[PDB]
C-alpha cells in the first residue's frame, strides 16, 4: 500500500504526457505539418 | 429519547391534556413487540465481537484504497478506530432494540455525523458498506426468528438512509 | 388529519347515524389485513433514499434539458431543491398509506402546490415523470418484485395495497397538472 | 375582521402590497446547533391543532399568564379570526401584543426597562443588548406602545426565524452573533413553571443588559439548559448554588452588593470609630419644603450610601494636570 | 381525528421524518385492542334506544326541580330536547370506540360546550347524572365482554371530567 | 467594532485633542506594511480547514479521555460542536489581524465565553490546547515555515505580524482561564 | 467606527464567514486614499483654532439677531460656548478624516442633535451657516492638495445634510 | 443585488461560456473610467437635501391642488411623508449609479410600489413630475452645469454617466405609471 501511494502521482502524470503528444501529432498532421516537400523526400516521412 | 412512550407523552404535554385512552392504546403495542426485539437485542449483545470483525473488513475488501498513505485508515491506529467506529454503531442498534424507537441512534450516532465526517474527511460510503454487509448476512431461521430479523434489519437501514 | 377509522364516522355524522355492524365489516377487515399494511410502509421507508435519487436521475436522463443552462435542475442549488422537493412527496404518501386515506396528502402537501410551482417556474410535466417512477418503485417494493433488493416476507397476496398506493401517487399528478 | 386572506397589514414597506402568504412553514436555520437536537419540535400552523397552538402561544408569548375562562375576551376574538384564515399566526401574535391583556400584566404592572426585556423574551425568544434597548425605549417615549410591538413583528429577525406559520420559541442556532447573545437567551428563557408575573423586576438581566461587559453568573446558565447536557453537574455539586440562586431570583434581591457596584471596603478592626459595621457609614438625610404651614421637615438617617464609582471621575480627570 | 394513527403522523410531520419503528408499533396497539372496543361499539349501536331511557329520566328522577314552571323544562319538547341532547352524547361515545381515541368527543361534543350551557342555563350537573347512571349499569358478562366494558367505561368518564 | 485607526481617535477623544502629526507616523506605518497584513490574513484563511482539524484531533491525541464515555467530545453530537467551536475562534482572530486590534475578538467572542463553557460542561484547560496548537500553526504559515505547504510571497520579513497574531491567541486563553 | 475595515468584518461576521478575497480588496482601497485624507487631517490639526474663529463669526455676521437679550446669545459666556460647539465639530471632522469613514461624526455629533438643539432652542440654521462658510473658504491649491480638498469637503456637507 | 460585473457573468452563464477577451474589453473600460463614476456619485450625495426639498416644492408650484383640502400632500403629516418618499428614490438611484445597473432599484424599491400608491390613492402624474425635476437636477450636478453651486473636478467628458443616470430616473417613472 505504501509503494502504490508513492508512485500514483508519478504514473498518472506520465500517462497524461503521452496522450498530449498523440493529440498534438493528430492536429499537426491535419494542420498541414509533415506534408511539406522536405518531409516527403525522406524515407521516414513517407512512412508517417 | 424517541420511543413509543416519549412521543405520546409529549403530544399530550404540548396540548396540556391528560393521558387519554389513545395513548394507553399505543403502549399496548409496546407489549407485543418487545418479545421480538429483545431477542434481536440479546443475539446482538453476545455475538457482537464476531459481527463487527467481519463487517469491518467488508469495508476494506470493497475499498482497499483507504489503506493507502494519506487516506482515512493508513496506519494501524487508524484502522483500529474504524473497527471502533463500527462497534459504536452496532451498540446503538442494541440500544434502539431495547428502547423500541430510533432514540439512541438519532442523538448519539446520527446528529452531527455529517459535520464530523466532512471535516475529518471520512467517507460515508465506507460506513454504509459495513452496515449493509450485516443487513444481508442475516439468515432468517438461523440467527434469530423471523420477526426478530424484521426489527434488526429495520434499524440497520435507518442508519443507511441517514448516512446516504 | 383523518385516518381510515374516522373517514367512516364523518359519513355517519352527516346523517347522525350510529355506526353499527353493517359498515364495520369493511373496517374489521382493515385490522385483519393490518399486519400487511405495516410491512408495506416498512418496505417503502427502508428504501426511501434510493427511491428518491433513482427517480430524479431517471427524470434527468429522459429530459436532459433540465441540466442545460436555463434549465430548472441546472445548478447545485436547484438540483438539491429538487431532491428535497421529491422526498417531501414520498414522505406524505407513506403517511397516507399508513393511515388508510389521502386526507393528509391533500391538506398538508398538495393544497397549493399547483400555484406554487407556477410562480417558481418548475416544469410540471417533469414533475409527473418523477412521481410516476416513484409509483413504479413503490408497487415493486410492496409486492416484492424489485430486481436488486429482496426483503423477507410472509407468504400471501399484497395487490390491494399496491393498487391503493398507486392511487396516492396519482393524486399527486392530478393536483399539479 | 379584515379579509379571509391577508399576510401583512399596515403597509410599512411597499413590498407587502404584493406579498402572498407563505404556503408552507419556513425551514430551520442551516447552522449546526448541538443543543437543538435535545429540544422539542417546532409548533407550526400546518402540523398542530388549535389545542396545541393556543397552549404554545400562552406558553411563550404570554409567558405563563394563567388565563382564566372568562378573562382575556380580546384574545378570544383574535383566535376566532386565526381559525377563519383572516390573519396568520404572525399577525395573531401582533393582535395578542396590542391587546389589553398583554398591557395589564406586562406594561402597567412592570417597569419600563423591564417591559422591553420581556418583549424580546415573548416575541423574539432572546435577550437584547444595550444598543437594542435604547432604540426600543425611545419608541416608548415618542410613539407609545403600539409602535414598539410593531417593530418586533416587522423586523427582519422575525420573518427569517418564524415567518408566517411558526409560533415563536427559543431558537438554538449554533453560531451566534456574540457569545453573550447565547447565554442571555438561555438565562431569559427557563423551562416549566417560571411565569414572569410577580417577579416585579428582573434586576439580574436588567443590569447585565446594561453593560456590554458583565457576563452574568454561570449557575443561571447551567440551570435552564436541556438535561442530558447538565447531568453530572447537578447531583450535589453546583446544585446548592442553584438552590441559593432560585431563592434570590424569586423575592428579587438587588445586585448592588455583589454584581454591579463593587467596593472592597476597609477591614473591620482598622477603624473602630462608630463601633459596629451595622451602623458605620450612616449620616442623616434632611429634606425641607417650606410651603406655607404644611412642611414635614423630617430628618431620616439614611443607609450606607456608597461612593458612585463613576461620578468620581470627574476626580483624577477634571483635575489631572489641572487644579 | 385524535387517534393513535393521527398522533404519530402529526408528530413525525412536525419533525419532518418518515414513519419509523416507534410509529409502526404504536399502531400494533390498535390491532390487539380493536377486538374489544368494536365489540362494545356494536352493543351500543343496537341498544341506543334503551340506554337513553334508562339514563335520561335519571336527571329528572334526581334533579326533579327542572319540571317546575320557570325552569329548564316547561313543556314536553324541552324534555324531548333532553333525551335528544343525551342521545348525541351516546352517539359520540359510539364514535370514539370505532375510531380508537378521543377524537369525535372533543371536536363535536366538548369544545364550546361550557359557553353554551352557561348562556342557555342548562346545568352540567344534570347532564352528569344521566351519564353516571349509565356508568354503573355495566355488568361484565351480561351486557358486553369483560375487556369490552373497560374501554366503554373510559370514554364515559372522560366526558364526566370534561363536564366537571 | 474598532480598527487601528479608530483606536487612536478614541485615545485622543479622551484628551479632547486633535490627531496631530506625531500620532500619525505610527499609523502611516500601518499602511506601509499593509500589503503584508493582507498577505498574512490570506495565508491563514486559505488553509484554515486543515487548521481546525489538526488542532482538535491533536488535542484528542494528548488527552484521550474526551473520547471516553463521560468526556466532552464523546458522541458525534459533541465532536461536531467542538470542531465548530474551534473555527469561530480562528474566524475572530483573523478579523482582528485584518483590522489591527482585538476589539471584535474581545467583544463578540470572548466576553462571556468562560461562563458559557463552565455552564455547558466544556473542559476549559483542554480548550487552551486547541488554541495553542492553532497559534503554532498560524505563526508557521505567515512566516512560511510550515513543513507541508509552502506559499509564494515577496521577499522580506513578517516577524512582527506573527508576533501580534500570537498576542491574539494568548488573549483567547486568558479570557477562558 | 464606520470605516472601510469595520463594514467588511461585520458583513463577514453576520454571514459567518472568513475574510474573503473581496474583503481584502476593500482594504486595498484604504491604502491609496490614505495619502489624501491624512494630509487633509494634518492640515486641519495644526490650523484648527484659526479656522473656527473665522467660521464662528460667520454665524454672527449672517444671523446677528441671536445676540439680542432673549435669544441664544444673551451674554458673553454663551458666545464662548458657541465657539466651543463649533470647535467640537471640527474635531470630529478631523477624527473622521483619520478613520476613513463617517464613524466619529455619526455616533458622537449627529445622533441626538435633533433633540438637544430643539429643546434648548439653538437653531440648526445657524450651525449650518458656520459649516457652509468653511466649505467655501477652501481653494484646492492653496490650503491642501486637490484630492485632500475633496475629502475634506466631502465630510463637511455630510454634516450639513445631517443637520438639515 | 447585481452590479455591472455580475451582469456580464449572468449573460455568459446562459451560454455556458467563459467570459474572455471579447467582452473583457468592455469591462476594462468600466474600470478605466471609474474615477469618473466615483466623482459623479459624490456630487449627487453632497447635494441631496437641497435637491429633494426643491423637487417636492417644485411639484407644488407646478400643481397647487395639493395644498387645498382633498390634496394628497395636503397635511403637515403628508408633506413629511412625501419628502421622505422622494429621498428613498434618490437613495436607490445612487446605489444603481454606484453599482452599474438598475437591479438594486428593481428588487428593493420598485417591487410593489405601483400597487402601494394605487391602494393609498397617491396620484401618479404628480409623482412623475417629482422624479423629472430630480432627473434634471442629477444631470446638472454631474455635468457641472448647475446654476447655484459649482464643484471642483478634473476636466473631461462625463456625458455618458449623465445619460446613464437619466435611464435610471426614467425606470422609476415607467413603473409608477
Ligand atoms: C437513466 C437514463 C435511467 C435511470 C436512473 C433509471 C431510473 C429508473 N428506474 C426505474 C425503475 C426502478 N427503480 C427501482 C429502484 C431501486 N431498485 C433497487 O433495488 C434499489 C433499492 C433502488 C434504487 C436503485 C425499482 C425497484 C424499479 C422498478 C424495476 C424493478 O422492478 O426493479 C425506472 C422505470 C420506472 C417506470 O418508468 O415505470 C426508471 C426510468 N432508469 C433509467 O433509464
Ligand atoms: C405485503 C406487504 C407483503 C406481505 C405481507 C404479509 N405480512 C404478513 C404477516 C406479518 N407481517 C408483519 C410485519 C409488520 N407488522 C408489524 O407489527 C411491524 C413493525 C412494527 C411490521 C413491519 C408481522 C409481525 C406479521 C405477523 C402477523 C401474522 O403473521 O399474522 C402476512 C401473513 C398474513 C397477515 O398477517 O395478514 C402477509 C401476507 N407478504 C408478502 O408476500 C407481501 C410482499
Ligand atoms: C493540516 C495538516 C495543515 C498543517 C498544520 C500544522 N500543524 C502544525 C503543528 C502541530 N500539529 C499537531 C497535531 C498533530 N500532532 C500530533 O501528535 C497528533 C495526533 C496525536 C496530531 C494531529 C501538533 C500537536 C502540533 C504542534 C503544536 C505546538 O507545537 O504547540 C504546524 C506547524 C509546525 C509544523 O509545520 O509541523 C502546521 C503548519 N500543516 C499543513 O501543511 C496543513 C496545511
Ligand atoms: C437647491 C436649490 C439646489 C439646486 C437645485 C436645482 N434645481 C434645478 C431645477 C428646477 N428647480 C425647480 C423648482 C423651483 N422652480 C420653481 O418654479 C419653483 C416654485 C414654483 C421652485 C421651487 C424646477 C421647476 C426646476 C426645473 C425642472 C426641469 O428643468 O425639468 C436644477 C437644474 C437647473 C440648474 O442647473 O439650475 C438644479 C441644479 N441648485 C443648486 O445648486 C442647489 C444646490
Ligand atoms: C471505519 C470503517 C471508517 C473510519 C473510521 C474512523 N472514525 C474515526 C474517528 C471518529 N469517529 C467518530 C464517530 C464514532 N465515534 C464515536 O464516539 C461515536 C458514537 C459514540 C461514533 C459513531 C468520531 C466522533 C471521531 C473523531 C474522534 C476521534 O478522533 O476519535 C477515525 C479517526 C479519524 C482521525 O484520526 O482523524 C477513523 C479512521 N475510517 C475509515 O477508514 C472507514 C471509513
Ligand atoms: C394550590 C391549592 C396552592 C396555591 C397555588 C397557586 N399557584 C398559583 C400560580 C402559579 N402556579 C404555577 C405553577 C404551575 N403552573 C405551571 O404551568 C406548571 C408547570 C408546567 C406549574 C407547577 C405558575 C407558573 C403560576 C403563575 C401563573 C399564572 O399567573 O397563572 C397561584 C396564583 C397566585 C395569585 O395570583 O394569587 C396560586 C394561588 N396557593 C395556595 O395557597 C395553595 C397552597
Ligand atoms: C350565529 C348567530 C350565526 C353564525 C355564527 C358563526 N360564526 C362563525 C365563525 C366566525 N365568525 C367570525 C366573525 C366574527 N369574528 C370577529 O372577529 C368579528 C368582528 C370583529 C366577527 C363578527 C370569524 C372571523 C369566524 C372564524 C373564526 C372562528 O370563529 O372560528 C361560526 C363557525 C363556523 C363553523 O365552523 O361551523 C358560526 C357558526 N352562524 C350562523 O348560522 C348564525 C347566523
Ligand atoms: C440626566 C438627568 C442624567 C443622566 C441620564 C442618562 N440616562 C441614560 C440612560 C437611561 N436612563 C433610563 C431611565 C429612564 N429611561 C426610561 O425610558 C424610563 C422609563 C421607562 C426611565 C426612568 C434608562 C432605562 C436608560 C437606558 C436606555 C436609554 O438610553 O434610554 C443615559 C445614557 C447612558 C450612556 O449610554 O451614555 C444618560 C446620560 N446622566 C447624567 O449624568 C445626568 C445626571
Ligand atoms: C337534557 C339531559 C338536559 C337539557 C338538554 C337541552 N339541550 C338543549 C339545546 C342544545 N343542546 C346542545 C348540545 C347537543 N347538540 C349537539 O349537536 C350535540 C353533539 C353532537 C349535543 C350534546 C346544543 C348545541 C343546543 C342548542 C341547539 C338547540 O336549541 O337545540 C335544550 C334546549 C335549550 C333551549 O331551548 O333553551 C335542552 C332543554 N337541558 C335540560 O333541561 C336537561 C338538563
Ligand atoms: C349486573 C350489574 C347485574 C344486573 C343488572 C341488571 N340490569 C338489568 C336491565 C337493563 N340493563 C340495561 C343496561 C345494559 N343494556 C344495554 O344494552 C347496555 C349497553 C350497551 C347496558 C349497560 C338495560 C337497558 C336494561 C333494561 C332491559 C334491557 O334492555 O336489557 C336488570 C333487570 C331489571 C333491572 O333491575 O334493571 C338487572 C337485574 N343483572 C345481573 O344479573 C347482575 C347481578
Ligand atoms: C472543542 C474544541 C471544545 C468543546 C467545544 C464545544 N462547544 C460546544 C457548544 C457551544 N459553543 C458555543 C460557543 C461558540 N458559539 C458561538 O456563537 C461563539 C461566539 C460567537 C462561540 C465561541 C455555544 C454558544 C454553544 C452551545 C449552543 C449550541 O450548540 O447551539 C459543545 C456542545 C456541548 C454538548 O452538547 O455536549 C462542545 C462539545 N468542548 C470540548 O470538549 C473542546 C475542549
Ligand atoms: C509576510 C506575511 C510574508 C511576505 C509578505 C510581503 N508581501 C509583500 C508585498 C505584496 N503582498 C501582496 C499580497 C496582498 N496584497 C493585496 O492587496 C492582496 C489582495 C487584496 C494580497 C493577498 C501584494 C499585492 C504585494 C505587492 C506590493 C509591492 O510589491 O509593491 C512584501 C514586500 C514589502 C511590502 O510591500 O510591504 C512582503 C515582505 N513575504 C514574506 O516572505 C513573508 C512570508
Ligand atoms: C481660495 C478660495 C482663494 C483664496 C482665498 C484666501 N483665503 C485667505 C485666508 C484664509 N483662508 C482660511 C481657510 C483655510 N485655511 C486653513 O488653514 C484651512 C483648513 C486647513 C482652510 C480652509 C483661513 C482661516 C484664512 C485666514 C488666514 C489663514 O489662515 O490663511 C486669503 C487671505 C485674505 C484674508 O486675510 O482674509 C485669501 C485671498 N486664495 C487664493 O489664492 C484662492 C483664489
Ligand atoms: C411625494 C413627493 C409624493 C407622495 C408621497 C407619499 N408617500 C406616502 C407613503 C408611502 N410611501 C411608501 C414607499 C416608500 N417607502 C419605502 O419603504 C420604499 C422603498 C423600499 C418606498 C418607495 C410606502 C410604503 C408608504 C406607506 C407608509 C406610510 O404611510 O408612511 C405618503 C403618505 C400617505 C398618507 O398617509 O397620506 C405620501 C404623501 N404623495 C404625493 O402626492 C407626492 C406625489
Amino acid at each position: 500500500a505504501k509503494f502504490r501511494g508513492s508512485v500514483l502521482a508519478e504514473r498518472g502524470a506520465m500517462i497524461t504526457k503521452a496522450e498530449s503528444a498523440t493529440a498534438s501529432v493528430i492536429t499537426s498532421l491535419r494542420d498541414g505539418l509533415y506534408s511539406g516537400e522536405a518531409q516527403l523526400l525522406t524515407a521516414s516521412g513517407q512512412r508517417l | 429519547m424517541k420511543s413509543v412512550i416519549t412521543t405520546v407523552v409529549s403530544a399530550a404535554d404540548a396540548a396540556g391534556r391528560f393521558p387519554s385512552n389513545s395513548d394507553l392504546e399505543s403502549i399496548q403495542g409496546n407489549i407485543q413487540r418487545s418479545a421480538a426485539r429483545l431477542e434481536a437485542a440479546e443475539k446482538l449483545a453476545g455475538n457482537h465481537e464476531a459481527v463487527v470483525k467481519e463487517a469491518g473488513d467488508a469495508c476494506f475488501a470493497k475499498y482497499a484504497y483507504l489503506k493507502n498513505p494519506g487516506e482515512a485508515g493508513e496506519n494501524q491506529e487508524k484502522i483500529n478506530k474504524c473497527y471502533r467506529d463500527v462497534d459504536h454503531y452496532m451498540r446503538l442498534v442494541n440500544y434502539c432494540l431495547v428502547v423500541g424507537g430510533t432514540g439512541p441512534l438519532d442523538e448519539w450516532g446520527i446528529a452531527g455525523a455529517r459535520e464530523v465526517y466532512r471535516t475529518l474527511n471520512l467517507p460515508t460510503s465506507a460506513y454504509v458498506a459495513s452496515i449493509a454487509y450485516t443487513r444481508d448476512r442475516l439468515c432468517v431461521p438461523r440467527d434469530m426468528s423471523a420477526q426478530a430479523g424484521v426489527e434488526f434489519s429495520a434499524y440497520l437501514d435507518y442508519l443507511i438512509n441517514a448516512l446516504s | 388529519m383523518l385516518d381510515a377509522f374516522s373517514r367512516v364516522v364523518v359519513n355517519s355524522d352527516a346523517k347522525a347515524a350510529y355506526v353499527g355492524g353493517s359498515d364495520l365489516q369493511a373496517l374489521k377487515s382493515f385490522i385483519a389485513d393490518g399486519n400487511k399494511r405495516l410491512d408495506a410502509v416498512n418496505s417503502i421507508v427502508s428504501n426511501a433514499s434510493c427511491m428518491v435519487s433513482d427517480a430524479v436521475s431517471g427524470m434527468i436522463c429522459e429530459n436532459p434539458g433540465l441540466i442545460s443552462p436555463g434549465g430548472n435542475c441546472y445548478t447545485n442549488r436547484r438540483m438539491a431543491a429538487c431532491l428535497r422537493d421529491g422526498e417531501i412527496i414520498l414522505r406524505y404518501v407513506s403517511y397516507a398509506l399508513l393511515a388508510g386515506d389521502a386526507s393528509v396528502l391533500e391538506d398538508r402537501c398538495l393544497n397549493g402546490l399547483k400555484e406554487t410551482y407556477i410562480a417558481l417556474g418548475v416544469p410540471t410535466n417533469s414533475s409527473i415523470r418523477a412521481v410516476s417512477i416513484m409509483k413504479a418503485q413503490a408497487v415493486a417494493f410492496i409486492t416484492n418484485t424489485a430486481t436488486e433488493r429482496k426483503m423477507s416476507f410472509a407468504a400471501g397476496d399484497c395487490t390491494s395495497l399496491a393498487s391503493e398506493v398507486a392511487s396516492y401517487f396519482d393524486r399527486v399528478g392530478a393536483a399539479i397538472s | 375582521l379584515t379579509l379571509p386572506g391577508t399576510a401583512e397589514t399596515n403597509l410599512a414597506v411597499p413590498s407587502n402590497a404584493v406579498r402572498k402568504v407563505q404556503p408552507y412553514p419556513i425551514a430551520k436555520p442551516p447552522s449546526y446547533s448541538s443543543v437543538d437536537s435535545l429540544r422539542p419540535a417546532r409548533v407550526s400552523r400546518m402540523d398542530a391543532d388549535w389545542a396545541t397552538i393556543y397552549e404554545q402561544v400562552r406558553r411563550q408569548v404570554m409567558g405563563n399568564a394563567y388565563v382564566m375562562e372568562g378573562e382575556a375576551p380580546d384574545i378570544d376574538v383574535a383566535f376566532s379570526q386565526l381559525k377563519g384564515g383572516n390573519l396568520t399566526v404572525r399577525e395573531f401574535v401582533r393582535a395578542v401584543g396590542k391587546s389589553a391583556s398583554y398591557r395589564t400584566r406586562f406594561m402597567e404592572a412592570k417597569s419600563s426597562y423591564n417591559f422591553v426585556l420581556l418583549n424580546f423574551k415573548h416575541f423574539l425568544g432572546r435577550a437584547p443588548t444595550q444598543e437594542e434597548v435604547s432604540t426600543h425605549i425611545q419608541i416608548l417615549a415618542t410613539s407609545g406602545l403600539e409602535a414598539e410591538i410593531d417593530s418586533y413583528i416587522d423586523s427582519d429577525e422575525y420573518k427569517a426565524l418564524f415567518g408566517d406559520h411558526v409560533v415563536p420559541y427559543v431558537v438554538y442556532r449554533g453560531t451566534y452573533l456574540s457569545s453573550e447573545r447565547f447565554n442571555r437567551m438561555v438565562k431569559a428563557n427557563p423551562g416549566g413553571a417560571t411565569s414572569d408575573k410577580a417577579k416585579s423586576n428582573l434586576n439580574m438581566i436588567a443590569t447585565v443588559a446594561a453593560d456590554l461587559p458583565t457576563d452574568a453568573i454561570d449557575v443561571m446558565r447551567g440551570l435552564p439548559s436541556p438535561i442530558t447536557s447538565e447531568t453530572l453537574a447537578f447531583g450535589t455539586a453546583y446544585y446548592w448554588a442553584k438552590v441559593e440562586k432560585e431563592a434570590s431570583e424569586g423575592r428579587s434581591a438587588s445586585p448592588i452588593g455583589e454584581k454591579i457596584g463593587k467596593f472592597d471596603h476597609a477591614p473591620i478592626s482598622t477603624y473602630t470609630s462608630l463601633c459596629s459595621y451595622d451602623k458605620v457609614n450612616k449620616a442623616p438625610q434632611i429634606s425641607v419644603t417650606n410651603v406655607g404651614s404644611d412642611e414635614h421637615s423630617y430628618v431620616s438617617v439614611t443607609s450606607k450610601y456608597i461612593a458612585p464609582d463613576m461620578a468620581a471621575a470627574a476626580q483624577m480627570l477634571a483635575d489631572c494636570q489641572k487644579y
